[PDB]
C-alpha cells in the first residue's frame, strides 16, 4: 500500500437540468424555459413557472408554447432555427 | 412639548400626554411624526456607530437593539398599537439601505450573510436552538430592506455553495430559513430559492432509484444531485471522479425523465475521506509535478488547470521536486450585481407590459412613481435603468413612437 493510490470511493455527483434548449434567453422571449414568459409574467399568471407550457417541435428542440404559437400564426419558419418550422 | 417628551423615558409625562393626546385630533399625528423623526435618528445613529468594521451580527443586532428599545418603550408608557409600530416600521425602513458618502448600500450582503453564519455548521458567532430565535428576529430587517432583490441573490449564491459542499448546519433549519424569506418578502419571490433547496433533497431521494439501477446490470453507485438550471446560480466553472461511472447516471436520469437536457458540473463534485482532515474529496486525479496532471482523457482544459491548481495548494502534496504528505466574498457579490442587471431588465420589461397593458399611451414623465409602485415589492431602480428599458423595447416592437412635438410610448402588439 502507499499514499498515492486515489481509490474508487463513494462520490456525490453534480448535474444541470433544463428543457431542451441551448437557451441563451430564446429569441421569441427574454426568459428562461424555466420561467414565464413575458405576457405570463407581466400578468403574474397562476400557471407553473417552472413549466408554464413547455411544447417540443419535430426537431425534440423545446418552446414556450404560447410564443411559438404566436410566432406561427405570423411566419412559417422555426424560430430558433429559421428553417421551416415543423 | 411633546418633541421633549418622547425623546424622555421618564415618567408620568409621558403616560399622561398619551392620554390628552389620544383625545386631541391633532395630537396623536404629531406624537407619531415626532417618535418617527426620533427613531430614524436613533436607527441611523445605531448603524453609522459601526464605521469600517461592518460586522453582520453587530448590524443586525443594532437595528434589532434600536427595535428592541422602541417596542419596550412604546409598551411601557405608550401602548401597543398599529400606528406607534408603523412609525417604527417606516423610519427602520428608511433606516437600513445605507446612504455613505465613500461607499454604495452594503447592508443586503450584511443580511445574506447573517443567514449564512446562522446556518452554517461552524455556528461561529450563533448556534443551533438559538439560530431558530435569530432567523425569528432577522424577519424584522428583513421586511425593511429595499433591494430585497439583491439581499435575494446574494443569500441564494452562498445556499447554493452551502449545501451543494455540506457545509450547512441542518437541512431543516435551511428550509426553515426559506420559509421564514417567504412569509416575509414572497413566496412567489422566494421560490427560486425554494427550489434550489428542493434539488438536494429530492436527488438524494431519487438516488434510493439510482442504486437499484446501479445494481440493476453491471458494465453500465454514487450519490447525484441534479440541479434545475433555471434557478441555480452556479455553472460547471467554464475534474476526475471518486467513482467514475457517470454516464450511468446520466443514462438513468434520462431515461426516469424522457422530457430532460442535462449536463455534468464536474467542478463541484466531492467523494471520501482517507486512505490506508484526511483529505482526498477533491479532484481524484491519479496520476510528479502538478502541472503533468493535464494529461487527462478528453476534457475541458480551462477546468482541468483550475483543478491542478487547487490540488497542487490545499493538504496533499505535502519548481524541482515533490512529494505527497505524511498524514491528513464582496468581489462575487459585486460580480452578481451584474446578473441582477440581466434580472432587472427583464423584470422590467414584465412590468412595463403590464403598465402598457393598463395604459396604452404613456410618457416618461407619467412613468416615473408608476414604476417605482410597480417594482418596489423587489427593487428601486433607477431613472438609467427604466430608460434602458423603454429604448430597447422601441426596437423590440414592445413600444412604438410617432409624436414630435411631446413625448411618447404607445404599445404594440
Ligand atoms: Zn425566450
Ligand atoms: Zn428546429
Amino acid at each position: 500500500a502507499g499514499k498515492k493510490r486515489f481509490e474508487v470511493k463513494k462520490w456525490n455527483a453534480v448535474a444541470l437540468w433544463a428543457w431542451d434548449i441551448v437557451v441563451d434567453n430564446c429569441a421569441i422571449c427574454r426568459n428562461h424555459i424555466m420561467d414565464l414568459c413575458i405576457e405570463c409574467q407581466a400578468n403574474q399568471a397562476s400557471a407553473t413557472s417552472e413549466e408554464c407550457t413547455v411544447a417540443w417541435g419535430v426537431c425534440n428542440h423545446a418552446f414556450h408554447f404560447h410564443c411559438i404559437s404566436r410566432w406561427l400564426k405570423t411566419r412559417q419558419v422555426c424560430p430558433l432555427d429559421n428553417r421551416e418550422w415543423e | 412639548e411633546c418633541h421633549n417628551i418622547i425623546r424622555q423615558e421618564k415618567k408620568n409625562d409621558m403616560a399622561n400626554m398619551y392620554v390628552l393626546l389620544r383625545a386631541v385630533s391633532t395630537g396623536l399625528p404629531h406624537m407619531i411624526q415626532e417618535l418617527q423623526n426620533h427613531i430614524h435618528d436613533e436607527g441611523l445613529r445605531a448603524t453609522s456607530n459601526l464605521t469600517q468594521e461592518n460586522m453582520p451580527t453587530l448590524f443586525v443586532e443594532s437595528v434589532l437593539e434600536v427595535h428592541g428599545k422602541f417596542v419596550q418603550l412604546i409598551n411601557t408608557v405608550l401602548n401597543g398599537d398599529q400606528h406607534f409600530m408603523s412609525a417604527l416600521d417606516k423610519a427602520l425602513t428608511s433606516v437600513v439601505n445605507y446612504r455613505e458618502p465613500k461607499s454604495v448600500c452594503k447592508a443586503p450582503e450584511l443580511l445574506a450573510k447573517y443567514c449564512d453564519n446562522l446556518l452554517k455548521k461552524s455556528a461561529k458567532g450563533m448556534t443551533e436552538n438559538e439560530v431558530e430565535d435569530r432567523l425569528t428576529s432577522f424577519i424584522t430587517v428583513f421586511k425593511y430592506i429595499d433591494d430585497k432583490d439583491v439581499f435575494q441573490k446574494f443569500y441564494a449564491r452562498m445556499l447554493a455553495k452551502r449545501l451543494i459542499h455540506g457545509l450547512s448546519m441542518s437541512m431543516d433549519s435551511e428550509e426553515a430559513m426559506i420559509n421564514k424569506l417567504k412569509q416575509a418578502c414572497g413566496y412567489e419571490f422566494t421560490s427560486k430559492l425554494h427550489r434550489m433547496y428542493t434539488d438536494m433533497s429530492v436527488s438524494a431521494d431519487l438516488n434510493n432509484k439510482f442504486n437499484n439501477f446501479i445494481k440493476n446490470q453491471d458494465t453500465v453507485s454514487f450519490q447525484i444531485y441534479v440541479l434545475q438550471a433555471g434557478a441555480w446560480p452556479l455553472t460547471q466553472a467554464p475534474p476526475q471522479e471518486l467513482e467514475k461511472s457517470v454516464q450511468m447516471f446520466e443514462l438513468f436520469y434520462s431515461q426516469h425523465f424522457s422530457g430532460r437536457k442535462l449536463t455534468w458540473l464536474h467542478y463541484l463534485c466531492t467523494g471520501e475521506v482517507k486512505m490506508n482532515v484526511a483529505m482526498v474529496t477533491t479532484y481524484q486525479m491519479a496520476v510528479v509535478s502538478y502541472k503533468e496532471l493535464q494529461d487527462s482523457t478528453q476534457m475541458n482544459e480551462k477546468e482541468l488547470t483550475k483543478t491542478i491548481k487547487s490540488l497542487l495548494d490545499v493538504k496533499m502534496i505535502n519548481e524541482s521536486s515533490f512529494s505527497l504528505n505524511m498524514n491528513f466574498t464582496p468581489q462575487e457579490m459585486e460580480q452578481t450585481r451584474s446578473a441582477v442587471d440581466e434580472d432587472r431588465k427583464m423584470y422590467l420589461q414584465a412590468a412595463i407590459v403590464r403598465i402598457m397593458k393598463a395604459r396604452k399611451v404613456l410618457r416618461h414623465n407619467a412613468l416615473i412613481q408608476e414604476v417605482i409602485s410597480q417594482s418596489r415589492a423587489r427593487f428601486n431602480p433607477s431613472i438609467s435603468m427604466i430608460k434602458k428599458c423603454i429604448e430597447v423595447l422601441i426596437d423590440k416592437q414592445y413600444i412604438e413612437r410617432s409624436q414630435a412635438s411631446a413625448d411618447e410610448y404607445s404599445y404594440v402588439a
